[PDB]
């Protein structure tokens, strides 16, 4: 801790940043859950640890990125929450999962194979 | 074989097979956009890209030239303009080539 | 009304939220024809979702079935059978005492009919076949040797492992008859219902210390994944009484 955090306890371990002057890289293989991991270096640094972050997602859009962290700190990814409505034990598992999805740095960019241009400005 | 078959036999549903070959691609996606005011009656299609949303947004134009955008990997139709956002849980027979009501 | 029946049937397995998740199913279940003019709809719990399977169509036979045996010699019942010795002194005590404790989902423990031929393995389940009969539940008398001969060798396949698992009363015959390959038929049946729970049924010729000289080797610690689900659903019981062959 100096410092700006990472999210995970054993990843804020040897770093403590994740600081305002370094490029950070983490990647997986075909079917290991890649952004599934990126969410949680940003989820904290949006909903809880209050800093504004613009997810300029090259892969996923903005009408798809919603679920993977409605499912994270919410545990509603088997109901299934790929569709439909809720139960007498799930009606409000989202009152603070889609209730905790804008009180955060969440202004997603959705577009495909963009050049560096329409990102920086 | 569409406008002369419109005023001859019937035509209420145009039915096609898959997209990425029927002859880049962001060109002809709009070609099926200018008909919706000309012959007036629902059009259908098939395409190729897990089960996300902006994948056929890469294989043409699609998400802006074809309203409802369905997917396959439970049809994760997370963007649609005819019905509300849902996902149609469908199983298969596996031999008799039949789709089933779950 | 159908939902009520199914709910209490599988209460031990079903959760309140499961009901609301499978609402569409249970509502469609009750809304459709409960009877028939060749099958009838019945609710079954499959994992976290409740499905609707069709079973083939006083009242004592129609509400009773059997899988892979003949219905000639199954004309058996409780009470009236000429009781012999400690072979049947304590056999009609746990099939009549519990004709209302086969609880839908409220642990109604089972039996395991082993021992020797012509006396007891399958007719004590033919006994329930004409006793648990008047009240309107089905009770399918599944036979083992006759199953895995079309299922040791390969029409459809992944179909009859579910209406063997979506009805309130069952009866299995001969465990251990004829890692391994007898995999997706009988082995899974034991693991499932620690999170669902009803009255379980298996039976054989081999006791809990003899069921395992025939279910085939692996050379291991890779076969006792289904055998602490018998030791906690009955008692080490056999049958040595009277020949009826």
């Amino acid at each position: 801790i100096t410092g700006i955090p990472t999210g995970f306890t054993e990843l804020d371990r040897m770093t403590s940043g994740f600081q305002r002057s370094d490029l950070i890289i983490v990647a997986a293989r075909p079917s290991v859950g890649k952004t599934a991991f990126a969410l949680n270096i940003a989820q904290n640094v949006a909903t809880k640890t209050n800093e504004n972050v613009a997810i300029f997602s090259l892969e996923m859009s903005a009408q798809q990125l919603v679920m993977r962290m409605l499912c994270a700190e919410g545990n509603i990814n088997a109901q299934n929450l790929r569709t439909g409505k809720l139960t007498p034990e799930d009606w409000g598992k989202l009152t603070m999962a889609m209730g905790s999805l804008s009180n955060a740095g969440i202004y997603i960019d959705d577009t495909p194979s963009i050049r560096v241009s329409d990102i920086r400005a | 074989k569409c406008r002369r078959l419109k005023q001859e036999s019937g035509l209420g549903m145009i039915v096609i097979d898959y997209l990425q070959l029927i002859q880049e691609v962001s060109e002809i996606s709009r070609s099926l956009k200018a008909l919706a005011r000309e012959l007036e009656v629902p059009v259908i299609a098939l395409s190729q890209l897990r089960p996300m949303m902006s994948d056929i947004r890469e294989s043409g134009s699609i998400e802006q030239d074809a309203d409802i955008v369905a997917f396959l990997y439970e049809i994760i139709i997370a963007k649609q303009r005819n019905g509300p956002v849902g996902t149609v849980q469908l199983a298969f027979i596996k031999e008799y080539n039949k789709f089933v009501n779950l | 009304q159908d939902v009520q029946a199914f709910l209490k049937e599988n209460e031990e397995v079903i959760d309140q939220k499961m009901i609301e998740k499978s609402l569409n199913k249970l509502y469609e279940y009750i809304e459709q024809s409960k009877n028939c003019s060749g099958y009838h709809p019945k609710l079954v719990v499959n994992g976290r979702s409740i499905d609707i399977e069709y079973y083939e169509c006083k009242k004592q036979q129609s509400l009773m079935k059997s899988m892979y045996i003949q219905q000639d010699l199954l004309g058996a019942t409780f009470q009236q059978v000429d009781i012999s010795d400690p072979s049947r002194l304590a056999m009609f005590q746990h099939v009549t005492d519990f004709l209302k404790s086969y609880n839908e989902t409220g642990k109604g423990k089972g039996l395991y009919l082993y021992g020797k031929f012509g006396v007891g393995k399958t007719f004590m389940l033919a006994a329930i076949a004409n006793e648990l009969a008047e009240k309107e539940y089905s009770s399918m008398i599944v036979y083992v040797p006759e199953f895995v001969r079309e299922l040791k060798n390969s029409q459809t396949l992944e179909e009859k492992l579910n209406m063997v698992k979506t009805t309130p009363v069952l009866m299995l015959d001969d465990i251990g008859a004829e890692s391994w390959v007898r995999d997706e038929v009988i082995g899974t049946v034991l693991q499932h219902r620690m999170s669902q729970q009803l009255p379980t049924f298996f039976s054989s010729n081999f006791s809990p210390d003899e069921l395992k000289h025939h279910f085939t080797y692996s050379q291991e610690v890779k076969a006792a994944r289904l055998m602490e689900r018998i030791l906690y659903l009955a008692a080490p019981i056999r049958l040595d009484g009277e020949n009826r062959r």
